[PDB]
């Protein structure tokens, strides 16, 4: 945890001030400050290059296993550490021996430089490793047998006994099998040697989280190219159904809203003898009023010459033209009133809404009486004086001035009293013991 | 042989119809060669408020050409798009950029909506070597861990960007389906111009779904394919509740500039590291700060704002279809209910309620501007009840 | 009648298929693709035919080549059984007898898991038919085989069993009820309804594994992928003879000596009572599982033994007969060892310089080999079985040597030294393997995936009412890209021209060919080498020089071994590493038994990349035997099967890895012979459409983007790819 508030300063200066001005304590601290984000933060140190690493830098561990003489030492697992990190014995014998048996840098060509290039048996250091594969590998053909299915081993051996033959289908190699005896020897290391590299994978699934289930051959495997599967099904009348009411109450509550409804029908009561007609009689009469009206033009050639009206319309223009005496100068002493409250007080008021929020949240489901813990119950309680007198002095510090003040604290009171709402909503649900 | 086989190839394509209108159907052959997949929906049911998450596979499949100089500049840059035309169609939803480079993943932009950040940590993405391999195992469990602690009252859907290439990862990823089958997180790939059938076993076994990158043209259409907010797997949830509605803020109601900055450590609001003067008003916190109409830190609720969000996908469901009629009713005077024109290449469009006749340029700005016939408006709302 | 939905437009091509070749009696050819339902075409018009009694009769005898692929055949077919049997009502009685004696046998647990089979059933046969049959009461020696004497009691009794079982599943029955798979199966034989078990079980001449009585009224066999006849019914009849063996032998001569000198008439007057009986009336002693233990019959297609008992009148004068067989045959083995010599009847002849009495006692011997030993009953089999081999073999020398051969191999093959000769007799004439198969049976079908030139049934040198070319369509987009290489740059010599080990000039480009096939190609390959030191060769120079440098960074690989239990371990990988995130290429061997028994899916196997000419290039003089004779039946076909004999290995390994059909196949051919015989040799479905429509020089670096064209587009738009519902004519 202390690693954490050093390795981050910005959280750390809001670390700062709950012991600098006393907010509250570090038991206080990790409590109600981090609890998601220990599998969220703390999922870097674990994955570094996938974890549980089967098949990720398998595929890389042999071209990068040399650059040169000392190329190694990168920064972590750089080119040597996922090696250990996948044959669990070989490790084992590491801490064990480096450097206890020989120099530690000693080790990392001289254990590696023979077993490289065809066959290591100079020390007992690599032939215990070079001998043990070979049981791995006797090992690994237990874990094999137990499968025993789609795996013609059982099919090729029930036509070779049979007859006793199939000895000589072993024994009939041509091309000069005599005389050289050197990758005979070679290449079949070299063929268990990435049999290794590939059962390397099989070394390190287990590490996966187990990965057994071998296989009993499920005797169905039903070739279906045809049949129609269709996976997904939706469409069995979901939003049809939506759509249904919620159109017909948008049908019978059309736009009940501030504006939508309280003018609306207001204005059609307005309309009146409209299903008497006797106004839309008028209306189809005054349509057909000035029906001919607009088309002549001449009362409509000069509806322009108002003059009259010129003057009030030239007046609002002016009268907005120039608003006067709203304090032109705002600011100017801003800079100091930014620069004393985001100094700590931003980050201050930062300590409480990090806390403040799930003060919010515990109460956000208390009267269900299902999230009550003393874990949280208190903790309604804990917070509560921690942030409410920290403030205070955050408060008492500023009133050195009285409009210098009196202006930010109307804006301050909020924390107040979403404290005290909180507080005060607190025993509207009154608790028993 | 081949220098005369290598020309067998042009010599026939070059050659078409002769004597007079020559290179004249090879051109018609091109305009055959267009109008591929026009919608195909008509769905119900699911999709609102997604909680995406951009899954990257960086690796050394960018450093192939194949549309652009990079697979990322055929990535990256349309993803702004992709990102501007969801804040566009779905501004109720909030997306994690989250990328996979050198076998780790780094969720490089948070779970939210806010489109400068997203825009400009791709303009920041641009410069990425993408070295090492994929490692989706370590995608998922940011991918878990954090949509662990949303609600069950939200979409749970992921979009991975992924190279076509070995899905380098330990750990039981195929035990990670019942993991997440129980999680009910969707997970959606598409495969960068090949496929992986463990991925596309995946997303078979995930419901989310799975395609393979054809060309950049096709880049798009499943990007606009995923726009909308598909139907996920039933029994996600109903409702979502606290839905705060906001007020702007003048900041000069009643007491004109009493004070020079709304932004001073101590009032109700002022969330980002910047002066404000007081635009905004939530109603839990009453947070005044920078207007947003998503949600907050401290009353922790979502800051609706209904003109916008409320109403994007308030009519992104209800549609209906049109038909096509190569005949000539001549309705109007051979002329469009929309735009008034004709040219009559035979695809008149017709409305299935209203009926109303329209062209290819009346239908797209219907069918991708318009999302509704207004022929049915006249024609709707004189006899609704 | 299961057409059950869409089935690629193929019952009704292969409908008629059956309607001609058995309403008519045909014998009959058939052409298949790979990714056909091997059964569900086939079995579902057969056992259409199984109720069918057109006449009366309806056999069924089927026959495969791996024991997994035997249960997949019974696996689906179980449905099969369920499918109509909603449909058509009420269900009436089947058997389909998967029968197996090799591995599947023991209950017991001091018998069961010693790990090979021959020895391990001798143990088994001498405990019950041996030590039981001849210590008859008793407690502790006689040992429990206690559901033999259950089948005792069930043989004399009547039930009926349900439908087709396993190898297991009659096991937890030997834990329940069904009993022993050799008896559980000797009832079931009679009265049997479908059998299906290997194509090596029957083709046994060593021992004549006569499976139903002899009735060819209507003896109805079904033969699936029947390539390589010839490397059955010739390696069926083959027979190696180790010196070591010889010598084996030659030390229990006297030690079986010390038992008849210790047996002076307990065991002999036992025979002295029944040799009397071989004179007066020929029966065999035994008609129980000690025929298991027996040479029924090494060369089936004779008359009968009538004069039993040669020149041969006891048992150590028998024996004898023997010092004078294989001390001779040393000295027709030692001195011999220095020249390869082909002399088939020859031999004999010479033999019977050597031999005082010789043709009847070298055929009348491998029964008095046994029944001498049945008067025994002692000797543990693995013991004995070194010298069965013997008097097998001049047995086999004495009838069947004019038409067949004799070949002697003392020299180098695994052996640098002459530290191990060996010589063979095979046969040669896999018609005269399979002219008493065809005179017992009706008249059989052949259907083989990989079989385009018609004209090696008479490789087979038989008569043929019925062989066409199946011709299916595809609406699946496009079946395969067959591929053939051809580079220009790298500049192609992919036949062994310069040789396997000549020059790695050559095989500076296979990597480079495989890389790029292993970065864009997905989802797990199969390719095939030609052999095991070819393998050798093949990774050779990847190691020591820079090969896998990327090719273990982009998948996988899984060496196959010399040894098959290594072998089966990559296995158990590769279905693993497929289906997690890996590619996991697999490296294999045509020619070696790593291509049979799988059935790639979709899921995983999809491509396979040609390697060389797919020939044998190994066992010298094998052919020429072989080639003069056909050149004593066609006279110009040098150049011919050994063409189609790579050919016909070729898709029998290449042609696996799609099932369904739409389940993809990458099939290239990296190959420089090419021009005819690949075109040849593929199927005249596959030719037609897909093999070179303009795509034959096909340099890689070119090559690449064709599979990314072909597999992007075939990978998305799939719905509808050649349905059928009601029948519209189309007329194919
Ligand atoms: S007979 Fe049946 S039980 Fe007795 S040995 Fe053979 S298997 Fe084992
Ligand atoms: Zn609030
Ligand atoms: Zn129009
Ligand atoms: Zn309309």
């Amino acid at each position: 945890k202390n690693r954490m508030l050093q390795e981050d300063p910005v959280l750390f200066q809001l670390y700062k001030d709950l012991v600098v001005s006393q907010v509250i304590s570090a038991e206080e601290f990790w409590a109600n400050r981090l609890n998601v984000n220990a599998t969220d933060s703390s999922s870097t140190s674990n994955h570094k290059q996938d974890v549980g690493i089967s098949a990720a830098f398998l595929a890389d561990v042999r071209p990068q296993t040399d650059g040169c003489n000392g190329l190694r030492y990168n920064l972590t697992s750089d080119i040597i550490e996922s090696i250990f990190r996948t044959y669990p014995a070989v490790k084992m014998k590491y801490a064990e021996n480096v450097p206890h048996n020989m120099t530690e840098k000693e080790f990392w060509t001289r254990f590696f430089q023979s077993h490289y290039f065809h066959r290591d048996r100079l020390n007992t250091g690599s032939k215990d490793l070079f001998a043990e594969c070979a049981k791995i590998d006797e090992k690994g053909l237990k874990t094999m047998v137990s499968l025993g299915v789609k795996n013609p081993l059982l099919d090729l051996t029930a036509l070779e006994d049979k007859p006793l033959d199939e000895g000589y289908g072993i024994s009939s190699v041509p091309s000069a099998s005599n005389s050289k005896s050197i990758k005979e020897n070679s290449n079949a290391a070299i063929i268990k040697r990435f049999n290794h590299h590939s059962a390397m994978v099989l070394a390190a699934g287990l590490r996966k989280q187990e990965a057994q289930n071998e296989q009993t051959s499920e005797p169905s495997n039903m070739d279906g190219n045809s049949g129609d599967a269709d996976c997904f099904q939706p469409a069995v009348k979901r939003a049809k159904l939506q759509e249904s009411i919620e159109y017909e109450d948008l049908g019978k509550n059309n736009s009940v809203k501030t504006i939508a409804l309280n003018l609306k029908k207001s204005d059609r009561y307005y309309h009146g003898p409209t299903p008497i007609q006797s106004l839309q009689y008028a209306t189809s009469q005054d349509i057909i009023n000035s029906f001919q009206s607009i088309r002549q033009e001449m009362e409509a050639y000069t509806p322009k010459l108002t003059q009259v009206l010129s003057s009030s319309a030239a007046s609002s223009t002016i009268t907005a033209l120039s608003p006067g005496g709203a304090l032109m100068q705002g600011g100017t002493q801003q800079a100091i009133n930014q620069m004393v409250p985001n100094d700590i007080q931003s980050e201050l008021k930062h300590l409480y809404v990090a806390v403040g929020e799930l003060l919010r949240h515990f109460w956000s489901c208390f009267p269900v009486n299902t999230p009550f813990l003393e874990e949280k119950v208190v903790k309604m309680k804990s917070n509560l004086e921690r942030f409410q007198v920290t403030k205070l002095c955050p408060f008492q510090e500023k009133i050195r001035r009285q409009y210098l003040s009196t202006n930010l604290v109307s804006h301050i009171e909020e924390m107040l009293q979403t404290a005290y709402n909180k507080l005060h909503t607190w025993q509207s649900r009154r608790l028993m013991k | 042989r081949w220098e005369g086989g290598y020309e067998r190839t042009w010599e026939i394509l070059k050659e078409d119809e002769s004597g007079s209108l020559k290179a004249t159907i090879e051109d018609i052959l091109f305009k055959a060669k267009r109008k591929r997949v026009f919608e195909h929906h008509g769905q119900v049911r699911l999709g609102m408020m997604r909680h995406l998450y951009v899954v990257v596979d960086g690796s050394r499949t960018m450093e192939d050409q194949d549309l652009k100089p990079n697979r990322l500049t055929c990535t990256l840059k349309l993803l702004e798009y992709f990102v501007e035309e969801y804040f566009d169609q779905n501004p109720i939803s909030q997306i994690g950029i989250i990328v996979t480079k050198s076998k780790r993943a780094e969720k490089l932009t948070e779970l939210s909506g806010n489109p400068r950040k997203h825009i400009t940590s791709l303009k920041k993405a641009v410069d990425m070597t993408c070295h090492g391999e994929p490692s989706l195992y370590n995608s998922l469990s940011i991918a878990m861990q954090t949509l662990k602690h949303m609600p069950g009252h939200t979409s749970r859907e992921v979009l991975i960007i992924f190279s076509s290439l070995t899905t380098c990862d330990p750990s039981n990823i195929y035990d990670l389906i019942k993991t997440l089958k129980a999680a009910k997180i969707r997970v959606s790939v598409i495969g960068l111009s090949a496929e992986v059938r463990v991925c596309t076993v995946l997303a078979r076994e995930t419901g989310g779904t799975y395609h393979v990158i054809l060309d950049e043209s096709h880049y798009k259409e499943l990007l606009t394919h995923h726009v909308s907010p598909p139907p996920a797997s039933s029994s996600s949830e109903c409702s979502l509740i606290r839905m705060g509605f906001p007020q702007h803020t003048i900041a000069s109601l009643s007491d004109q500039d009493a004070k020079p900055s709304f932004s001073m450590a101590h009032l109700d609001g002022n969330t980002e590291p910047g002066l404000t003067l007081g635009g905004y008003f939530c109603p839990q916190c009453r947070a005044k700060y920078c207007e947003l109409p998503v949600e907050c830190k401290i009353c922790g609720l979502t800051l609706v704002s209904a003109p916008h969000l409320a109403r994007s996908y308030h009519h992104l469901f209800p549609l209906d279809a049109f038909q096509e009629i190569p005949l000539e009713e001549y309705n109007g005077e051979r002329f469009c209910y929309g735009c008034q024109g004709e040219l009559k290449d035979q695809h008149v469009y017709v409305c299935a309620v209203c009926q109303n006749v329209f062209c290819v340029d009346c239908d797209v700005f219907v069918h991708d501007s318009l999302h509704c016939c207004p022929g049915c408006i006249h024609k709707i709302p004189a006899p609704s009840g | 009648y299961f057409p059950y939905d869409y089935i690629y437009p193929e019952q009704f091509s292969y409908m008629r298929e059956l309607k001609r070749t058995l309403d008519a009696k045909g014998h009959g050819v058939l052409e298949m693709p790979s990714g056909t339902g091997k059964t569900v075409s086939l079995l579902a018009l057969i056992m259409a035919y199984q109720r069918a009694y057109p006449l009366e009769v309806t056999k069924l005898i089927y026959c495969s080549r791996t024991v997994p692929e035997i249960e997949k055949v019974i696996e689906e077919l179980r449905k099969l059984l369920n499918f109509y049997e909603k449909q058509e009502g009420e269900k009436l009685p089947f058997l389909g007898l998967a029968l197996s004696s090799r591995k599947n046998l023991c209950i017991h647990p001091e018998v069961t898991p010693l790990r090979f089979g021959k020895d391990v059933d001798g143990k088994c046969h001498s405990l019950t038919a041996s030590y039981v049959r001849a210590q008859y009461q008793h407690d502790t020696s006689l040992p429990h085989c206690r559901f033999y004497e259950e089948f005792d009691a069930h043989g004399r009794e009547v039930p009926l069993p349900a439908g087709i079982y396993n190898l297991d599943d009659l096991k937890a029955l030997g834990r329940r009820q069904g009993w022993c798979p050799y008896f559980l199966a000797r009832y079931s034989i009679l009265h049997a309804n479908v059998v299906v078990y290997s194509y090596h079980y029957l083709l046994d001449p060593k021992i004549a594994d006569l499976v139903s009585k002899e009735l060819a009224r209507k003896a109805v066999v079904v033969f699936d992928e029947a390539h390589n006849i010839d490397n059955v019914c010739i390696d069926s009849m083959s027979v190696n003879l180790t010196r070591r063996t010889l010598d084996r032998c030659q030390g229990n001569l006297e030690t079986l000596q010390k038992t008849v000198l210790r047996i002076k008439e307990t065991d002999e007057q036992r025979l002295r009572d029944e040799y009397r009986r071989l004179v007066e009336g020929l029966r065999e002693a035994s008609a129980a599982r000690e025929t298991d233990a027996h040479l029924a019959n090494p060369v089936l297609p004779d008359e009968v033994l009538q004069e039993a008992v040669p020149g041969s009148i006891r048992t150590a004068e028998h024996f004898l007969g023997f010092l004078r067989r294989l001390l001779e045959y040393v000295k027709w083995r030692l001195r011999v060892q220095h020249v390869v010599q082909e002399s088939p009847p020859a031999f004999l002849s010479g033999l019977a310089q050597r031999v005082c009495i010789q043709r009847k006692p070298l055929r009348f011997c491998a029964e008095r080999l046994r029944s001498l030993l049945h008067t025994l009953e002692i000797t543990d089999l693995a013991d004995f079985s070194p010298l069965t081999l013997l008097a097998n073999f001049a047995t086999l020398v004495s009838t069947y040597a004019k038409g067949f051969t004799i070949i002697i191999e003392p020299f180098d093959d695994r052996t640098p030294t002459i530290a191990n000769p060996i010589l063979h007799f095979s046969c040669m004439d896999a018609s005269l393997a399979i002219k008493p198969v065809f005179e017992r049976f009706q008249s059989v079908i052949i259907t083989s995936g990989t079989l385009s030139p018609l004209d090696i049934y008479p490789k087979i040198l038989d008569f043929h009412p019925v062989t066409m070319a199946t011709f299916t369509m595809t609406l699946a987009r496009v079946c395969l890209c067959p591929m053939i290489i051809g580079r220009g740059n790298d500049q192609v010599a992919i036949s062994s021209k310069f040789e396997t080990r000549e020059d790695i000039a050559v095989i500076r480009n296979y990597g480079n060919l495989l890389l790029e096939m292993s970065a864009v190609v997905p989802d797990g390959i199969v390719a095939f080498f030609t052999s095991y030191q070819y393998m050798e060769s093949t990774v050779a120079s990847w190691y020591e020089q820079g090969i896998l440098e990327n090719i273990q960074r982009n998948k996988l690989l899984f060496i196959e071994t010399q040894d098959g239990a290594e072998t089966s371990v990559a296995l158990e990988k590769y279905q693993e590493a497929c289906e997690n995130g890996r590619g996991a290429i697999l490296l294999s061997v045509a020619r070696g038994k790593v291509s049979e028994g799988i059935d790639f899916v979709h899921h995983y196997g999809r491509a396979v990349i040609m390697f060389g000419v797919p020939y044998v290039y190994t066992q010298s003089r094998i052919l020429k035997a072989r080639l003069e004779y056909l050149r004593d039946q066609f006279q110009i076909r040098e150049n011919d099967f050994l063409t189609f004999d790579a050919m016909r290995h070729a898709a029998q390994c290449v042609g696996r890895a799609i099932r369904g059909k739409t389940d993809y196949g990458l099939m290239v051919f990296a190959d420089k012979r090419f021009a005819r015989g690949d075109k040849r040799g593929k199927l005249p479905r596959w030719i037609q459409e897909h093999l070179t429509d303009a795509n034959l020089n096909l340099t890689v670096d070119e090559g690449v983007q064709v599979a990314k064209y072909f597999l992007r587009q075939m990978a998305q738009p799939f719905h509808r790819e050649d349905q059928l519902g009601l029948s519209l004519l189309s007329l194919e």
